């Protein structure tokens, strides 16, 4: 019986589930606080 | 204006200032964004329903002369 690791080496990466996790959520962070601040930018533009 | 935190025992204490100047303008961003992000503290807080105290009845004078000279 053959076994094949077609793993890309992932396996050596420690904590996985906590490290995609974070990547994650400085990634929506990123996304919501850009948007949020331009539109308060562009409200405040519109009532200036 | 100044900026100020509750404290544990409600209390607030001042911890920045709001400051805002434009030359000519439509309007103030700064109330716009407090109104549109905070809530309105209003120290007036209304009774359940209104009480009646009484309808009085009073008479203008037949002179203003007293009035005006006091």
């Amino acid at each position: 019986p053959v076994m094949a690791d077609l793993n890309g080496g992932l396996q050596f990466v420690p904590e996985l589930k906590e490290f995609t996790a974070k990547l994650r959520k400085e990634l929506v962070e990123t996304s919501e606080v850009r948007k949020a601040v331009s539109i308060e930018t562009a409200l405040e533009h519109k009532v200036v | 204006g100044p900026i100020k935190v509750e404290l544990p025992t409600k209390e607030t204490v001042e911890i920045g200032i709001v400051d805002y100047e434009a030359g000519a303008s439509h309007g103030n961003p700064v109330v716009d964004f407090l109104k549109r992000n905070g809530s309105t503290l209003e120290q007036k807080v209304n009774l359940e329903n209104p009480i009646p105290i009484a309808v009085l009845d009073s008479y203008t004078p037949s002179t203003n002369e007293p009035y005006a000279r006091v």
